[PDB]
C-alpha cells in the first residue's frame, strides 16, 4: 500500500 | 496550485489561506454532506497532489472517513500500478520520470517532480488522477454515512409537501425518482396525485398539492 | 470563470473562494427570494458550465427545488437537441466538435471543450446559453415558492401606508401595477387617493398619504 | 434527459 | 466595470463579490440614509448598466423605494428620447448604433453594445447617465423618507448643544442654516447665542455654549 | 415607459 | 486614487470597498478621537478630491462636526482664492486650467479635470491640498471635542501610576509635559517624585513609582 | 463660500 | 516569501497579514492538534527563515514548546555544522558565503543573506532546511502532548462504532492499525468482527457494525 | 511601503487597510505581550518613516508607551545627529541631501525625501533605522511592563508540570534557564528532576515529570 | 530633541 | 546552541 495507518499524508513506509 | 500567469505561462503559485481556511471551515460545518464535495472539487482547482495532501491533513476530526479514504487511494494506487508499470534503473539526467501509483499520491514524488509532470507537452495531469481517487473516496465515504435510507423518509399528515419531496432528495443525493416519491407520500397529496397520473413534472405534483 | 487577463487575452482562471462562499450564503439567508437571482447573475459572471454546475452543487438544502432545475435544464437540452442537431462519425483530431444540448449543461462536455468553445472567434457561449437554462429555472421556482397572493395583500387600518406599497411590491415582484394597489387599501388612504384619480406618479400617492 | 435524479450536477446516465 | 489593466488600456472586468456584498449590506444596516447615497456612488465607480442593475436588484427589501427609482428612471429615458432622437432602419454592420432612452437603462442594450459605448473615442457614458437617473431617483426617495421635518427639531431643557445640532443638521442633510438653528433652542444657550450675534462660526456659538 | 411594475431591472416590456 | 500601475505608470483607479468600510467603521467605534485622523490620512493616500468627499459623505454620524469641517474649507478655499487667483475668459481646448479655491474641494473640478491636475509634470496636487483643508478640519473637532481639561486628569490614592499617566497624555494628545504631570500626582508616588528631581526620563518616573 | 450647510460634498451652490 | 512574479522571475514579497493571522488563530484554537502542522507546512509555502522566525514569534503561548522547538533547531544546527564546515576568513566582495547552521536558523544570516542563497543556481534552499528543522521540532512536540495512549482507547457499551473508530485513530495520528482496533472494541460489534476475519477494509468493518 | 512590483522594480505602494486594521487589533487584543512586538515587525515590512508613524499614531491607547517610545526615537536620533552630521548650506538642485536623525523619523523629511532614500544604489534605509528605533522603544517597553518577575513563577502542588514551565517561559520571554527551572518546582517533579542531573533537555525533564 | 509631548509623530517643534 | 532561552528567534548569543 502507498499509505499506512498512523503517518501524515504523503509520506512513505 | 497551478495557475496560469498574467504574461500567459502556467506557473505554481502557493496555496491561499482561504483555501485552507475554506475547506476546514466547510468540513467543521457541514460534515461529510454531499455539497461537500463539490466544495472539494472547486477550492482544489488547479491543485498539486502535495496541495490536496495539505487539504486533506487540515482536517481534524472524522479520521474514520480519513482512514476510508487512504484505503481508497491505496487500491488505486495498485490498480495504477498494475495498469502502468514503470521500469526502474537510473534516471536519466535532467529528464522526466514517469508517474509511479505512489507518485500520483505524493508519497514519493516531490513538488518539483509533480510541476515537472504538470508542465509537459502533453502533461501528465497527476493532479487530475488524484483528485479523481480522492473524490472516489468521499463519495465512497458520503454514501456510507447516509443517517437514514430512502425507504425511510414519509411524508407526515400535518407537514407539506414541500418538506417532504425535500428530505426525499436530500437523501437521494446522500446514497446517489417518480414511483417512489409517490409511494412514501400521506393518502392526502396522494389523493390527488394518484389522479394525476404518469407525465407530470415534479412542480405539476408540487403545485397540485400545493 | 473566463477573465481578460492583463496582458489583453481571455483566459480561464479558477473560481474564487469568494464565489462559492457568497452563494451559499445566499442561498441560505435569502432562501429563495426574488433578489437571489442577481446574485447567481452577478457572482457566476463569466463562469464556465462547470463552475455553475459547482455553484449549484453546493448548496445543501431545497433540493425540490435543485430537482425543479434538473427537469427544466433537461426539457432546455431537449429543445436545443431538437433545434440543433449535430453529426456524429469521428471527431476531427485537434478540431472543435459542436456543442450538444447534452455539452451546455457539462455532463458530457470536458472543461477543456468548454474553454475551447468560449475562446473562439465567433465564440460559442456555452456558458451563456447554460446561464439562460439555469435562471429559467430560478424564475420558475422563485414564482411558485412565493408565500401569498398578489391578492391577499391588504393593508391593515393601523399599519401606514409604506408597509402597505412594500408588501404589495415584494410580492408583485416575487410572482413577476396601478388599479389593484388602491383596492387593497383600507377606506383611509383610499380617502385621498380616489380623489387624486389618474396620472399620479406612486409617490404623489404616498406623499398624500403620508 | 440529460440530469436524472440522484446524481450530482455535470454526469451523464 | 470598465478599468484600467496594468498595460494601460480601459476592459470590462465582472463586478467583485464585495460590491454587491457591501451594497446589500449598506442598505440593509443604513436603509436609506442620506449617506448610503454616496455608497452606492463609491462602490458602482465605473460600473456598467447591467452592473448597476444587478446592484439595484441585490436589494430585497423597499420595493416601494424601487419602484419610485423604476418611475424616476423612465421619466428621464423619456426625457433622453424626447432630446436625443435616434434613427431606425438596419444597424450597420460592424458599426455602433446610438444609445436610446432605454439603451441607457440597460433594457435593450446588451452587455457588448455596453462596452463599445464605453470604450470609445470620444466614448457615450451611458453608465454615467444611468448614474445620474438612478441617483436623482435615490435622492429623491431619500428626500421624501426623512422621518420628521426641520422645525420639529428642537432642543431641549437637559440635552447638550452638541446633540441638538447632530439631530438639526442630520435632518436637514436628509431632506437637501443660521438663523433657524438659534431660533429651536431652549432659553438656556439662546441667551448666550443672541449675545453673539451674526457673523460667528457654528464652532464659536458651540464653544461658548460648551 | 422603460421600466414596468412587475419585472426585474433591464427587462422590455 | 491615484496609484502606480506594474507597468510603471500613474493611473486613477477606484476606490475599493474596504477603504469606505474601515473609514465608517473606524468613525463609527472611535467616534473622533485623534488616532481617526491618522487613519484617514493612511486610508485616504493618493485619493482624489472626490474620493475624500466620498469617505466625508460616507459617514452618517455627527453632523456638527461635518458643518466645523465644512466652514473650515470654505475658509481655506476663500484664502485659496485669495492667494492664487486664476484669470476667466475661454479655458483653451485641449489644454489644463488653473485649480480654484472650490476645485480643489470638488465641488466646481471634475474628475477628469482632477486626474489632469494630478498626472502632470510638475504635477498639481489638489488631492494634498484639499487632505490638508479636511485635516485642518478634524485636528479642530478633535480638540474641541475633548471630554476633559489636562487640568482635570488627577491621581487617585488606590489608582496605579500607570492609569494617570495614561490618561494624561491620552488627553494631552486630545487637545495637542514635565511639571504638570507631577503636580497632579496624589502624595504618594510624588514623594518619591519630588525626590527624583529634573532630568528623568518618563520610565525613571514610572519605574521609581511602580 | 464653496460648500453650504444642506448639501452634499462637492456640489456648488 | 519568494514567489514568482508575473513576468517570470522569483522575487522576495512581504508576508501577507493572514498568514500571521491565520497561524495565531490555528495556533489559539487549535493548540498542538496534529492537523496544525500541515497548516504551517501550507502557510509557511516560500517562506524564509525570518518569515518563519515571525511565524513562530507571533504564537504568545505555549512557551514550553517554544522550547522544545529551540532546542530541537540548535542539535539540527550543530549536526548541519558538524557535517558541512565553512570556512572563514575575509567573505569574498560581491561573493555568497556558505550556510552556517546558525544562518538557516536566521540567526546570524541577514534577509539579503538568505535571499542571495534562495534566489541561485543551484539554490541553496535554506528555507526548507529550517522548515525541515521546524517541522522535526513541531512532530516532537505533538508526539508528546497526546492526551491519552492509543491502549486507553477503549469503545463504550452504548457509544456507536464510528466514535470509538474516530478517537482510535485521532488518537493513533497524534502519537504517529488492524488488530488492537478490534481488541479495544466491546462484546458488541466485536461478536459480528472476529466472524468477519483478515482481509476485511474498514468500511467492512464499520458497514457491517452499523 | 516600498515594494517590487512585477516589472522588476521598487516602487511605493499605500499602505493597506489591513495592515492598520491588523495592527490597531493586535495592540487593542494582545496589549504589549512580546509576540505583539514580531507582529509589528511582519506588518510594517518594507513600510516608509511616514508609515510606520502611521502605525503608530493608529493606536488609542497606551499613550505612556508611546511617550516611552517618543523618548527613546529622540535619544537615537540625537545619537544619530551625534555620530553623523550633515552639512547646511543650500540643498543641491536635483540632488538627494543627507538624512539627519529627525529626518529618519519621518518629522522634517517628507515621503518624496525618503522613497528618494530607500530607491537609492546603495540605498540609505531611513525605513529600516527607523524602525530599529522603534523596536529599541517596544522591547524597552514590553520589558518593564511585565507583570511579575521570574523569581515570583513557582510551581503549584496541584498544577501540572506544563502550566508552570509555560508561565515561567512566557515570564521569561517577556524581561529578555536551567537551575532557575527546577528551584521554583515544588518536591513533587523535583524529587524525579534532582535525580535526572544536568546534561537533560528540557523535554526529558517534561516527560518524566509527565 | 525631535519629538515633544503633545504632537503626533512625524510633526517638527 | 544557536538559540538560547530568553530571547527571540533570529538573534545571536
Ligand atoms: O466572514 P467570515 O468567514 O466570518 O471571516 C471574516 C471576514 O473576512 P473578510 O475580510 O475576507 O471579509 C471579515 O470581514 P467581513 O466581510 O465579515 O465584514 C472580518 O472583519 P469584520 O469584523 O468586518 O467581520 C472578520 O471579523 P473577525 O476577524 O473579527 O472575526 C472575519 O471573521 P474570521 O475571523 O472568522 O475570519
Ligand atoms: O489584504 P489582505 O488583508 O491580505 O486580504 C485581501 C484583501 O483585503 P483588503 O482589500 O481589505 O486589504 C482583498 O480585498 P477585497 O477584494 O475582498 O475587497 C481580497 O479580496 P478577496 O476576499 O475577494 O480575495 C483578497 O485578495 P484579492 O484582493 O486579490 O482578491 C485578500 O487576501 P485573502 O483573502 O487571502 O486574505
Amino acid at each position: 500500500p502507498v499509505l499506512f495507518p498512523g503517518q501524515p499524508f504523503g509520506q512513505p513506509p | 496550485p497551478i495557475v496560469q500567469n498574467l504574461q500567459g505561462q502556467m506557473v505554481h503559485q502557493c496555496i491561499s489561506p482561504r483555501t485552507l481556511n475554506a475547506w476546514v471551515k466547510v468540513v467543521e460545518e457541514k460534515a461529510f454532506s454531499p455539497e461537500v464535495i463539490p466544495m472539494f472539487s472547486a477550492l482544489s482547482c488547479g491543485a498539486t497532489p502535495q496541495d490536496l495532501n495539505t487539504m486533506l491533513n487540515t482536517v481534524g476530526g472524522h479520521q474514520a472517513a480519513m482512514q476510508m479514504l487512504k484505503e481508497t487511494i491505496n487500491e488505486e494506487a495498485a490498480e495504477w500500478d498494475r495498469l502502468h508499470p514503470v521500469h526502474a534503473g537510473p534516471i536519466a539526467p535532467g529528464q522526466m520520470r514517469e508517474p509511479r501509483g505512489s507518485d500520483i499520491a505524493g508519497t514519493t514524488s516531490t513538488l518539483q517532480e509533480q510541476i515537472g509532470w504538470m508542465t509537459h507537452n502533453p502533461p501528465i495531469p497527476v493532479g487530475e488522477i488524484y483528485k479523481r481517487w480522492i473524490i472516489l473516496g468521499l463519495n465512497k465515504i458520503v454514501r456510507m454515512y447516509s443517517p437514514t435510507s430512502i425507504l425511510d423518509i414519509r411524508q407526515g399528515p400535518k407537514e407539506p409537501f414541500r418538506d417532504y419531496v425535500d428530505r426525499f432528495y436530500k437523501t437521494l443525493r446522500a446514497e446517489q425518482t417518480e414511483t417512489l416519491l409517490v409511494q412514501n407520500a400521506n393518502p392526502d397529496c396522494k389523493t390527488i396525485l394518484k389522479a394525476l397520473g404518469p407525465g407530470a413534472t415534479l412542480e405539476e405534483m408540487m403545485t397540485a398539492c400545493q
